[PDB]
């Protein structure tokens, strides 16, 4: 297996992404320890462009540990005011 | 069962 | 602020998922130009972008490569390192 | 100004 850093140069704002899942989530769709996961990627949108995929476990958000984050709690890490924004994910 | 989906 | 990043392309063999344009018998800074990025290809994950210029491609330097001399060196005979410049 | 262009 391998971790991968994926990152995207935001205009900021819109990231063309979609999360589900979270520590305060009993369950997800997909691989089976909690954790916060994209569940979409716009197809022209920044993330698609940028090589992120369905089905990437959030591992960190720069440098900031998502692993055990609520949902929340990685909405506001991904929500951190404008600069690249790298992610740390795993395919399981 | 169903997850939230936030867009961002 | 500029950077300059090795970044690594774990090739199938079939496409890399990315274009080039120019080289050294074209007018128009060293390197090759990566033109288009397919979102859903190699070169998209393993963090390539348009506008990035190819300056090596395992240890073959590139700088003043011409067209076909840069698409020989990333189609070299199959772990693609690649030296990318972007601003 | 046309540049040929390969896709990889």
């Amino acid at each position: 297996g391998s971790v991968e850093e994926i990152r995207l140069p935001r205009a900021g704002g819109p990231l063309g992404l979609s999360i589900v899942g979270g520590s305060d989530h009993s369950s997800h769709p997909f691989v089976q320890e909690p954790g916060v996961f994209i569940s979409k990627v716009l197809p022209r949108g920044l993330a698609a462009r940028s090589g992120l995929r369905v089905g990437d476990r959030i591992l960190a958000v720069n440098g900031q540990d998502v692993r055990d984050a609520t949902h929340q709690e990685a909405v506001s890490a991904l929500l951190r005011p404008c600069l690249e924004l790298s992610l740390l994910v795993r395919r399981d | 069962p169903a997850w939230d989906e936030t867009n961002l």
